[PDB]
RNA sequence: UUAAACCGGCGUGUGGC
DNA sequence: TATCCGCTCACAATGCCACACGCGCTGCTCGGCC
DNA sequence: CGAGCAGCTACTTGTGAGCGGATA
């Protein structure tokens, strides 16, 4: 009936089910069209549908619903919306619109939105009665969210580490600069775990850029929230299209006063994707982009904020670098000034099988008081000034070790004192 | 061109072109009165037709 | 009367036999016109024809089944399906469609198909039950595929070498970075029939990208299994249309749960063929390539994957750098992140006739447990770290030394200790 | 076998004799 | 089962000349043989 | 993919013969 309740299930099961409902065997058709025929099947069966769609407009005017499971991408399952209502309410990009449909007939292609039932998890009246992205007041980083699980885990490591060097706290604006093969998905995979176990209460979504299927599938089942993914199998097109769902998603989202984390890898293929959708201007910089082919992920990776007055938006991403290539050294340039957050995984550690390699020199974070107390500062400037002696090595050596004997922050700084 | 077996044909009626098939395989005068591999057309000129 | 029963056997052999069923001397067409006169004579003796083809589909709507001799190419041996059957059991691209056959008539140019009999190796009832190639879960390479022939031999040692440099798994994406003049055709020769001799249980299937004709012979009748070419003699079209016979054939094998093994060399050459066969979209990107002529190359080199339910997809890839172009350089960026497994042949070595010229620096695995056990990665870790000390060349001094003074890899292992 | 040259059907309306 | 009587349809309407013109968009169906 | 198929004219006049026709 809804979409993610048959979208979350099998290919598999959805094709026993297609049979079941007395139906042309639907193994024949992909996923996609196998729900649409169902839907088709029980709307012909005599009543109404009740589908749920994020929100998208083009330059002609109505709306596309897409689904959760697709990727928020172009499909069958897309749910048309005629342009009256966003004349009425004004829906921009990225409402989760539930609400009741009908078949389409001959000459359509989807199913038509009749009425409005719910607008991101709230009331009609919020379309009519919210503020919009542009015009509240961005701040700092005021709530503290924990990173470590709690279990003295091997994986642990990772987030302690990260509390003990630089934590994370809601509007913020994380950039990390790490070369090849220094354990960036597991990084990605045990931060999300950690604040979705320690804090349910406040909400993850996760985006994947240029990623394998095995690590789609791997990110998909594994964290919680919405793990949104935009592979090879699609054009860079359909990549930005991705992007820009998502991202205005999430501003939506904290329009609506939500909590919003957006785990983003990495910048340099969105980048590179974003060079091949804008044309050329007449002229060629540095690396090979273009004048306003940086405009689009200035934007993008700087829509993160803090907003004080209800919800957040915060963004951890990764970059790319010692690619050999030009074009990859500058847009980290660009980006590595424009974030209010950043750190640095090293890869002569990695190489060591010393794991996580955080450079604790260049590791940082801007106006840290506002996410640290009083004696919690004091700990931690006092343990960064007794590291402070020059080391890479030794120092993740005294890490890590300090690290793998204890099992909380205050164990650590309590045998240490 | 004509179709294979359409309205308007080759190996039905004749060549559309003077001393020249619809593939353009025979095309000198040697090959003038014999019929091409696949369409099977006697090449000659377009008054058979 | 079978396709391949004829095709295996010499062309002066077809001559003798068209000769000695009372046919006009088929020794003035070619090997493919000497069958089909053959099989229309037979036909025309007053019985029916059993064959076999893989199958083609165009924007027309019927089928073509291209033989396994003539490199999955077009060719009066090609048999014709009506759509009809596709209507019926929506055969995809990618059976060895088995069946009865009969001649044509005139106005018509190849045999028509009558009746299913095999479809790959399988009931057509699994033409009817099965499930697609892109609704299923791509994961990792779970299964071990042991590379080490066993004998000793002075190539075994290639073999070997990778063994303890990088394994290869079902499900993984394989991809060789090697200037020319690496040993690169003796490499997959080796690689090859170390597969196919060690473990006859796995399928093998090669793929050669314009190679010399006698590379192609060397080729096809010196490993097991299909060995398809296309070499110089057909244009970049015939080079697709071979690619994505090969590709889609591998898909639907791989739907029938079974393990298919891919060896391609070399990308660049099928990227340049794609690019020549691609129009322009206005606007030209470094190298001399267009926006979506990466579309096809991506795609064809991501479409392995590791099914955990029934059968694998693993591809071997070679590639080619140190042209002095550029778009090479370009490809072999795009398409280093996107595989799963990398490794790199060196040519200073390799010019020094020491070979196999391995770099031990730049190989690596992606997610190398789940290809590797306990002790296993503790012998293959103690050896990398004693390694490590920085080498190249008398690293490949010491890996060929105690290489050939040893036959498996436990002797080597507890011989160093 | 070779060389040269080449490669308005219909209907309607209007007006005039 | 004859004998007009009338109903109903086919067939036709100079020859030339000169000029001009337009003989359409889009949804649906069908064809299944490069 | 092509092609097609199609939804989106009307008081002539006469002259003639073929066909009811009806009616005792
Ligand atoms: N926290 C960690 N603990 C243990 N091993 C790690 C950790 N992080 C990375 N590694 C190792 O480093 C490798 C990084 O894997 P890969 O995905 O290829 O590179 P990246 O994650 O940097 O893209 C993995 O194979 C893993 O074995
Ligand atoms: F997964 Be790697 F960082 F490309
Ligand atoms: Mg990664
Ligand atoms: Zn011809």
């Amino acid at each position: 009936m809804n979409l993610t309740e048959l979208k979350n299930t099998p290919v598999s099961e959805l094709i026993t089910l297609g049979e079941n409902m007395g139906l042309e065997n639907l193994a024949r058709m992909r996923k996609q069209d196998i729900i649409f025929a169902i839907l088709k099947q029980h709307a012909k069966s005599g009543e109404d549908i009740f589908g749920d769609g994020v929100l998208e407009i083009l330059q002609d005017g109505f709306g596309f619903l897409r689904s959760a499971d697709s990727s928020y991408l172009a499909g069958p399952d897309d749910i048309y919306v005629s342009p009256s209502q966003i004349r009425r309410f004004n829906l921009r990009t990225g409402d989760t619109i539930s609400g009741k449909i009908r078949p389409p007939k001959e000459g359509e292609r989807y199913f038509a939105l009749l009425k409005v039932n719910e607008v991101n998890f709230d009331k009609p009246e919020n379309a009519r009665n919210k503020i919009l992205f542009e015009n509240l007041t961005p701040l700092h980083a005021n709530s503290r969210l924990r990173m470590e699980r709690g279990n003295g885990s091997t994986e642990d490591l990772t987030a302690r580490v990260l509390d003990l060097a630089s934590p994370i706290g809601r509007g913020q604006r994380g950039l990390i600069v790490a070369p090849p093969k220094a354990g960036k998905t597991m990084l990605l995979q045990n931060i999300a775990q950690s604040i979705a176990y320690n804090h349910p209460d406040c909400v993850l979504m996760v985006l994947l850029i240029d990623e394998r299927p095995e690590e789609v599938t791997e990110m998909q089942r594994l964290v919680k929230g919405e793990v949104v993914a935009s592979t090879f199998d699609e054009p860079a097109s359909r990549h930005v299209q991705v992007a820009e769902m998502v991202i205005e998603k999430a501003k939506r989202l904290v329009e609506h006063k939500k909590d919003v984390i957006i785990l983003l890898d990495s910048i340099t293929r969105l980048a590179r994707a974003y060079n091949t959708v804008v044309p050329a201007s007449g002229k060629v910089l540095t690396g090979g982009v273009d004048a306003n082919a940086l405009h689009r992920p200035k934007r993008f990776f700087g829509a993160a904020r803090n907003v004080e007055e209800g919800g957040s938006l915060t963004i951890i991403a990764t970059a790319l670098i010692d690619t050999g290539s030009k074009m990859d050294e500058v847009i980290y340039e660009e980006f590595k000034g424009t974030g209010n957050m950043e750190l640095h995984l090293s890869r002569k550690i990695a190489e060591k099988r010393v794991f996580p390699a955080i450079d604790y020199n260049r590791s940082g974070t801007r106006k840290e008081e506002l996410l640290t107390t009083q004696e919690e500062l004091q700990k931690m400037w006092i343990l960064r000034k007794i590291i402070h002696p020059m080391g890479e090595i030794d120092a993740m050596e005294f890490l890590i070790n300090k690290l793998a004997m204890t099992k909380t922050n205050d164990d650590f700084f309590e045998m240490m004192k | 061109k004509p179709e294979r077996d359409g309205l308007f044909c080759a190996r039905i009626f004749g060549p559309v072109k003077d001393y020249e098939c619809l593939c353009g395989k025979y095309k000198r005068l040697k090959h003038r009165g014999v019929i091409c591999e696949k369409c099977g057309v006697e090449v000659t000129q377009t008054k058979v037709r």
